[PDB]
């Protein structure tokens, strides 16, 4: 019944989070909801506390606290198709916010390989490709973008991908 | 025997029956009607299956992550009353009309039974399970979506791609300038491209290719003449009829029953409405054929009037132990009212409100009206304002007072003889005999396809038929023929299915099976050929450009088939429209975003041709970069692009759908 109590302590934060009310999702309201930080401490060991770390990491990033975001997102442990790669992708995007571009690109490429699907992999591959172009790493960008064209051809991004490949090829010069 | 699986967990035909049961009651109790037809029922079967599959897909992920909708959250949602699913609910406060959680709190205490409209617990139990399933999916989707952040590099790029604008001259040779038959596409190249791109050609569900014949039996000439004769006889009798139209119209089996009441124009068959202005009271509007419902018809306007469509009235009913007391009591009540006693007061004295109500002809238009209902409604329409009447109604009496009349409309009584032109059994048997002779003489797909035309049958075609489609060729009652098609072998011919509304006949030839796995080369030959052709045309054009030693814009414009154009306000973000090519060319902006001013580009392989570009001008929109706003737009874009993630969960969910094997 520890999981049951943890889940009841979490659901109000899931409502705030969905309404973009990140401060109250993270630190609690004053009317009975304690916030994601206190859920993860009070009910550690439960699935609810593992989830709370993913939610809290996104809260920190939406609030502009990217260092805290990275530390919190790393605490999430999961291996599903959707949430875990998106959380890893969010970590790479926070690295980009901090100027750690090498770490951002490899994290995003990793998130794309972990997701391996049309809904998420192309999002992370595009973001990795744009960072690799900013670094002057044109062949690596072409490889990220070509992966969208080759493996994720049914995705929305594959409709538009050729202009990105061509631009990166033309910058080799 | 189970109807399918998702994630290695099966759904038995029993549970599937129960859920489609559940959903039908709910669909009837909300669309008004009390039964659905065969295509509506199929819609219900598919929604139940779709809904089951999506919730199973979400549950396996939610279980892994620990996403749940706890009893506490449900109580919270219920107390709030704002969820869209709690709006068009039965439980509503009597005055507010909004969801009241408190009346919902219902007892577990129900010869101790009394009545059984407390199967309402099963209805609410459905609303509540839909609530938690939908809240679970929504929690899951929102966690994925909100984790799809943007970053400052992607924000700066999106802004740059929008505000940088370029102007460029173009010279191009279109692909249409090369005749297709001059490009040789070897079978070894189609095979090579196929193997290279093989993962793009998956067949996720087995499909089959069929041909079928769909015969519809329609009335012959002798059939139509026999029904024309019956309507002619009924029209002559209708002319000489002067009363008791209800019984006469029933006695000739009209599709349009008569009620001895006045109705608005709209209450009558639309073909009758279309003719009413040309019809005279008391004269039969003689036999006519109506194509839209295949009927021969005649009608007689019995009477026309202008009368109120809305009548206000109050009433008081009188029932007693026997007839003697009922009559004495109703006469006493009638006397009091006519002497000026207050209606409401007197009505309270026999346990009734006695408040005025309204009645419009729309509340009885279309219903079967007879007995006390007809007597009652006739009484209301023939009582003057403020007049009181004591109406005997078989077992009871009703003291009636009309208080007001509004909405005076043109109203009609119309006796309608409507008879459908149906085929005889002789006609049907002729068609069945011809069709069975044809099928038996052509018991293979090869023979059926070769000989259908000479026998007079239209051979229809359907590729990529899936076993979830319910019918062959949209014809009602062909689910057996669909079942047959997915158990047959190529070359087989089915039997003759009688279907439709006892008026269709279907036979099916199976021509091909595309099993789950990869679509074969032949199925995607055309798309592969066209790609290989484009690549070779682009090679030929670029070879011709090099042989011409074209190094300037003018030398490119001088080549065979060249066109030119001036492309203004090109951006990376939006694909350039190129008039000269009648085509959209997104590579124009790719080139322009990194091009040098006044430098002629190398040839570029586009969508409609090979082109060169030379930029001559540049500028910027004056917009200010706002990194937070750009990132918010990109984040929402990411959410939209990932909104189809249920499809990905479906592909990994190893979903099997064997519903067609049973219903």
């Amino acid at each position: 019944p520890r999981e049951e109590k943890a889940q009841a302590a979490l659901f109000k934060g899931q409502e705030y989070f969905e309404q973009d009310a990140y401060e109250q999702a993270l630190n609690g309201d004053s009317i009975g909801y304690v916030g994601f930080l206190k859920v993860a401490d009070e009910y550690s060991g439960t699935k609810a506390a593992n989830l709370a770390k993913a939610y809290a990491g996104i809260c920190y990033a939406q609030l502009g606290k990217y260092d805290e975001a990275v530390k919190m997102l790393d605490g999430f442990n999961g291996g599903d198709q959707m949430v875990a790669p998106a959380i890893l992708g969010a970590t790479g995007n926070c690295y980009a916010q901090l100027g750690q571009l090498d770490k951002a690109a490899s994290t995003l490429l990793s998130a794309a390989d972990k997701a391996d699907n049309n809904s998420l992999s192309p999002i992370f591959l595009m973001q990795a490709g744009e960072i690799l172009v900013k670094q002057g790493k044109y062949d690596d960008a072409v490889n990220a973008y070509t992966k969208i064209k080759d493996k994720y051809f049914q995705s929305y991004q594959a409709m538009d991908i050729d202009k990105y490949i061509e631009q990166a090829k033309l910058m080799k010069k | 025997h189970d109807v399918g699986e998702v994630n290695g967990d099966a759904l038995s035909a029993q549970e599937y029956q129960n859920l489609v049961e559940e959903y039908t009651e709910v669909i009837k109790l909300s669309r008004g009607v009390t039964a659905l037809n065969d295509e509506q029922t199929n819609q219900v079967r598919d929604e139940v299956w779709r809904s089951y599959v999506n919730n199973k897909l979400v549950e396996k992920e939610a279980k892994a992550l620990g996403l749940t909708v706890s009893a506490a959250e449900i109580q919270d949602i219920l107390k709030a009353g704002v969820h869209p699913l709690l709006q068009q609910t039965p439980f509503r406060n009597p005055q507010t009309g909004a969801f009241d959680k408190d009346m919902l709190n219902k007892f577990l205490v129900d010869a101790q039974y009394a009545e059984q409209y407390n199967n309402m617990y099963k209805y609410w139990s459905f609303i509540q399970k839909t609530l938690v399933q939908s809240r679970l999916a929504e929690k899951y989707q929102a966690l994925v979506a909100k984790a799809l952040l943007s970053n400052p590099v992607e924000a700066q790029d999106a802004f740059d791609a929008r505000v940088n604008q370029y102007d460029l001259l173009m010279a191009a040779v279109p692909y249409s300038s090369i005749v297709d038959s001059t490009i040789v596409v070897k079978e070894s190249e189609l095979k090579d491209l196929y193997n290279k791109k093989k993962e793009q050609f998956k067949q996720y569900q087995e499909s089959r290719d069929i041909k079928y014949i769909d015969v519809q039996v329609t009335a012959s000439a002798e059939d139509r003449a026999a029904i024309q004769q019956e309507v002619d006889e009924a029209t002559a009798q209708l002319a000489t009829t002067t009363d008791d139209y209800t019984s006469f119209i029933r006695s000739v089996g009209s599709e349009a029953p008569y009620v001895d009441l006045f109705y608005n124009k709209t209450a009558f068959p639309s073909d009758v409405v279309a003719r009413l202005d040309s019809a005279s009271v008391g004269s039969v509007y003689g036999p006519y054929y109506n194509g839209a419902d295949n009927t021969i018809n005649s009608f007689k306007v019995v009477a026309k009037t202008a009368a109120a469509d809305s009548i206000e009235f109050r009433q008081i009913q009188v029932f007693a132990e026997d007839a003697l007391k009922t009559k004495a009591l109703a006469d006493s009540i009638y006397t009091a009212i006519k002497g000026g006693a207050n209606f409401a007061d007197l009505a309270k004295k026999y346990g009734q409100t006695g408040e005025t109500n309204w009645m419009s002809s729309a509340q009885y238009e279309g219903a079967q009206i007879d007995g006390d209902n007809l007597k009652f409604i006739s009484a209301i329409n023939n009582t003057g304002v403020n007049e009181v009447v004591n109406l005997p109604l078989g077992q009871a009496n009703v003291i009636l007072q009309v208080t007001n009349k509004k909405a005076v409309k043109d109203k009609y009584k119309v006796a309608v003889v409507k008879r459908e032109v149906e085929f005889s059994k002789e006609t049907y048997n002729r068609a069945y005999n011809d069709f069975s002779q044809f099928i038996a003489a052509n018991p293979t797909a090869e023979k059926m396809i070769a000989n259908a035309e000479e026998a007079g049958y239209k051979l229809l075609d359907r590729r990529d038929l899936y076993s979830s489609e319910h019918t062959i060729g949209g014809v009602r009652g062909t689910k057996e023929a669909l079942r047959w098609a997915f158990s047959a072998k190529p070359g087989d011919v089915s039997g003759l299915y009688e279907c439709g509304e006892s008026d269709h006949m279907v036979a099916v030839a199976l021509v091909g099976v595309t099993p789950e796995g990869y679509r074969p080369l032949k199925a995607v030959q055309d798309q592969l050929r066209a790609e290989i052709v484009k690549d070779k045309k682009a090679e030929k054009i670029m070879a011709d450009m090099k042989a011409a030693n074209a190094t300037s814009l003018d030398q490119y414009k001088a080549m065979s088939g060249a066109v030119s154009d001036s492309l203004k306000l090109v951006t990376f973000a939006a694909p350039a429209y190129v008039s000269a090519l009648r085509s959209s060319e997104p590579l124009v902006g790719a080139y322009a975003s990194v091009a040098e001013m006044n430098k002629l580009s190398a040839p570029i392989k586009g969508n409609a041709g090979v082109f060169v570009l030379q930029m001559y001008g540049k500028d910027k929109l004056s917009d200010t970069f706002n990194a937070k706003d750009e990132e918010a737009t990109l984040a929402n874009m990411h959410a939209r692009f990932a909104s189809r993630l249920m499809n990905d969960l479906y592909l990994k969910g190893k979903v099997k759908d064997t519903r067609y094997l049973f219903f």
